[PDB]
C-alpha cells in the first residue's frame, strides 16, 4: 500500500530488465574494439541507443516515487540515480544540440594534426603522433613548434564550441536544482541520509584546497630540484627562483613528469630494477603473465579468476586484418562475464599494469552481488585507486624477488630506493598539482567567476601560483588549453585524477598495518598476507551501496581525505630532497616570465 | 503504472558467468503413503551352487 512497496517493487524490475540490456550494449563494444568491421560498428550505435534510451524510458516513471516517503537507505540511493532525467531536462534544441558539440568537439580532438614546419608535406597527428615526439624530443624549438602550434588551430577554433559546451551544461545543472554545472561532478561525493557521515557538496572545494596546502613543501621540493638539472641547458629562460617552460615539462599537457626521469636520475652509477631483461631470459608470455598476478590476489585471500576470463583475454593484436586498441582497459559488461583487452608486450610496465588492469576485475567480484544500479564505486577515485595499491606492491623489490624476476642477491639500499621513489614521485606528485589546477579552473569558469575575456589570463595566471609554470609565448582569451585536453574534450571528470593519490596512499599505510609489516612504507609487500585482504575485501564488496565516508573508515579509519599518508611514503625522498636544495632556493615565484626581463 | 508483467525470461549466452549459466535441475520427490510399494533398488542374484 504504501510507496516504499511499489519503490522496491520498480527496483527489482528494473535490475533485470536493465542487465539484459546493458550486457548487450557493452558485448557490442567488445566486439566493436577486438575487431573493427561495419558489423561492430552499427551493432555499438544500436545496442548503444537501446540501452540508452532504456534509462529514459525507466527515468520517466521514476520521477513519479518520491523519495521523501522512503525510510529505506538503499532504496532512495537506487532512485537517487533514475531520479536525474539526463539531457531531458534540456530544451529539445539544447538537448540535440548538445550531442553535436560533444561529436563535434571529439572529432577535432582525433582528427587534430600539426603539420610539421620544416616539412610542410609531413603533417603528423597528436596521438601518437605528437604525443610520441613530444616525449623524447629534448630541443627548445621543436617542442615549441609542436606545442605552440596545437592550440592556435585548436584551442582558437575549439573556443566558440566550448563556449557552447558551457552555456549548454549549466542549463541541466540548473534544471537538476545544482547551484552551476560545477556542483554537478561534486555529487559524487555527496553523502546524506547517514547521521554524521553526511557530506556536502561544496565541503569539496575545501578539502582539495586544505589538503594542497600540505603538499607544497614536497612539492616545491620536487620542483626546485627538477630546475636544478635543467638549469645548465637554458639559464637565460630559466630562472633560479622562477619557473620551468611550459613545454618542457615532458610532453604536451605535462600531466607527468615521468619522462624526465632519464636525465633527473640522482644516481647515474648504479643499476636500475627491470624486469625486462630478467623476463626475456625466462621466457614468459601474455598468458603467463595474467597467470602470475592471478597468484597474487590468492595469496591476499581474493578469490581467482573465473576459466572464461582467462579464456577470453585478448593478448595482442593479429595485424591489421583485425585491429584492436592497445589501450588497458578493463571491460566489466555483467552476468559474471569479465574480460580485459589490451596488447601484451614484455616490459616492466606490462607486469605491473597487468596488476592494474587486473584489479578493476578483482575490484568488480566483490560487489557483483549487488543490484545493477548498486554496482559502483564508491565515488569516480576508487576505480583506480584499488588497482593502484596492487601495482605499487609489485613494484617492491621484496615482490619480484619472490617470483624470481630480480636476483636474490641484488643489493637494496637507499641508493636504490632513492632513484625508486623519484620516479614514482613524478607520476605521483606531478599530477598532484596539474590536477588541481586544472579541475579547479574549469569549476571558476563554470561557476561564472571568470569573465569569458579572462578565461586564458587567470589559466596561466593560476598555473605559475599553482604548478609554478609560465607560457614561453603569451595566448590571449582566443585559445583554449583545456580543450585540447583529452579528458575535457570528452566530458569525463578530471577531478577522481586527484582523490585517487590521497586516496591509494591511504589503503597503502592500513593495509601495512594489518600484515604487520614494519620499515619505510615503500619497503612493504601485500603479498603472502591474508590479513590485509579480509580488511579490504569488506569494503570492495560494498561499492557504491553505501556512503563513501562509511566505506573508508573501516578500512583506514579516516572520514576524509587525508595527506598524512602523502607525506609518509614521499618521506625517505623528501629528507634527501631537502639537502640537495640547500645551495638553491625552494620555491618559485610569479613575477617571473621568459619573455618579460 | 504499478502494473508489471510477471513472467520474466533468463539471459542465456555461453559468455555469461559460470554462476550465472543456467543448470538443469532435477528434483526426486520420495512419498511413501499407504498405498502398496513397487519402485525398489536393484537386484544381486550371485552364483549358484
Amino acid at each position: 500500500s504504501t510507496i516504499e512497496e511499489q519503490a522496491k517493487t520498480f527496483l527489482d524490475k528494473f535490475n533485470h530488465e536493465a542487465e539484459d540490456l546493458f550486457y548487450q550494449s557493452s558485448l557490442a563494444s567488445w566486439n566493436y574494439n577486438t575487431n573493427i568491421t561495419e558489423e561492430n560498428v552499427q551493432n555499438m550505435n544500436n545496442a548503444g541507443d537501446k540501452w540508452s534510451a532504456f534509462l529514459k524510458e525507466q527515468s520517466t516513471l521514476a520521477q513519479m516515487y518520491p523519495l521523501q516517503e522512503i525510510q529505506n537507505l538503499t532504496v532512495k540511493l537506487q532512485l537517487q540515480a533514475l531520479q536525474q532525467n539526463g539531457s531531458s531536462v534540456l530544451s529539445e534544441d539544447k538537448s540535440k544540440r548538445l550531442n553535436t558539440i560533444l561529436n563535434t568537439m571529439s572529432t577535432i580532438y582525433s582528427t587534430g594534426k600539426v603539420c610539421n614546419p620544416d616539412n610542410p608535406q609531413e603533417c603528423l597527428l597528436l596521438e601518437p603522433g605528437l604525443n610520441e615526439i613530444m616525449a623524447n624530443s629534448l630541443d627548445y624549438n621543436e617542442r615549441l613548434w609542436a606545442w605552440e602550434s596545437w592550440r592556435s588551430e585548436v584551442g582558437k577554433q575549439l573556443r566558440p564550441l566550448y563556449e557552447e559546451y558551457v552555456v549548454l551544461k549549466n542549463e541541466m545543472a540548473r534544471a537538476n536544482h545544482y547551484e552551476d554545472y560545477g556542483d554537478y561532478w561534486r555529487g559524487d561525493y555527496e553523502v546524506n541520509g547517514v547521521d554524521g557521515y553526511d557530506y556536502s557538496r561544496g565541503q569539496l572545494i575545501e578539502d582539495v584546497e586544505h589538503t594542497f596546502e600540505e603538499i607544497k613543501p614536497l612539492y616545491e621540493h620536487l620542483h626546485a630540484y627538477v630546475r636544478a638539472k635543467l638549469m645548465n641547458a637554458y639559464p637565460s629562460y630559466i630562472s633560479p627562483i622562477g619557473c620551468l617552460p611550459a613545454h618542457l615539462l615532458g610532453d604536451m599537457w605535462g600531466r607527468f613528469w615521468t619522462n624526465l626521469y632519464s636525465l633527473t636520475v640522482p644516481f647515474g652509477q648504479k643499476p636500475n630494477i627491470d624486469v625486462t631483461d630478467a623476463m626475456v631470459d625466462q621466457a614468459w608470455d601474455a598468458q603467463r603473465i595474467f597467470k602470475e598476478a592471478e597468484k597474487f590476489f590468492v595469496s591476499v585471500g581474493l578469490p581467482n579468476m573465473t576459466q572464461g576470463f582467462w579464456e577470453n583475454s585478448m593478448l595482442t593484436d593479429p595485424g591489421n586484418v583485425q585491429k584492436a586498441v592497445c589501450h588497458p582497459t578493463a571491460w566489466d559488461l555483467g552476468k559474471g562475464d569479465f574480460r580485459i583487452l589490451m596488447c601484451t608486450k614484455v616490459t616492466m610496465d606490462d607486469f605491473l599494469t597487468a596488476h592494474h588492469e587486473m584489479g578493476h576485475i578483482q575490484y568488480d567480484m566483490a560487489y557483483a552481488a549487488q543490484p545493477f544500479l548498486l554496482r559502483n564505486g564508491a565515488n569516480e577515485g576508487f576505480h583506480e585507486a584499488v588497482g593502484e595499491i596492487m601495482s605499487l606492491s609489485a613494484a617492491t623489490p621484496k615482490h619480484l624477488k619472490s617470483i624470481g624476476l630480480l636476483s636474490p642477491d641484488f643489493q637494496e639500499d637507499n641508493e636504490t630506493e632513492i632513484n625508486f621513489l623519484l620516479k614514482q614521485a613524478l607520476t605521483i606528485v606531478g599530477t598532484l598539482p596539474f590536477t588541481y589546477m586544472l579541475e579547479k579552473w574549469r569549476w571558476m569558469v563554470f561557476k561564472g567567476e571568470i569573465p569569458k575575456d579572462q578565461w586564458m589570463k587567470k589559466w596561466w595566471e593560476m598555473k605559475r601560483e599553482i604548478v609554478g609554470v609560465v607560457e614561453p609565448v603569451p595566448h590571449d582569451e582566443t585559445y583554449c588549453d583545456p580543450a585540447s585536453l583529452f579528458h575535457v574534450s570528452n566530458d569525463y571528470s578530471f577531478i577522481r585524477y586527484y582523490t585517487r593519490t590521497l586516496y591509494q596512499f591511504q589503503f597503502q599505510e592500513a593495509l601495512c598495518q594489518a600484515a604487520k609489516h614494519e620499515g619505510p612504507l615503500h619497503k612493504c609487500d601485500i603479498s603472502n598476507s591474508t590479513e590485509a585482504g579480509q580488511k579490504l575485501f569488506n569494503m570492495l564488496r560494498l561499492g557504491k551501496s553505501e556512503p563513501w565516508t562509511l566505506a573508508l573508515e573501516n578500512v583506514v579509519g579516516a572520514k576524509n581525505m587525508n595527506v598524512r599518508p602523502l607525506l609518509n611514503y614521499f618521506e625517505p625522498l623528501f629528507t634527501w630532497l631537502k639537502d640537495q636544495n640547500k645551495n638553491s632556493f625552494v620555491g618559485w615565484s610569479t613575477d617571473w616570465s621568459p619573455y618579460a626581463d | 503504472f504499478n502494473c508489471y508483467f510477471p513472467l520474466q525470461s533468463y539471459g542465456f549466452q555461453p559468455t555469461n558467468g559460470v554462476g550465472y549459466q543456467p543448470y538443469r535441475v532435477v528434483v526426486l520427490s520420495f512419498e511413501l503413503l499407504h498405498a502398496p510399494a513397487t519402485v525398489c533398488g536393484p537386484k544381486k542374484s550371485t552364483n549358484l551352487v
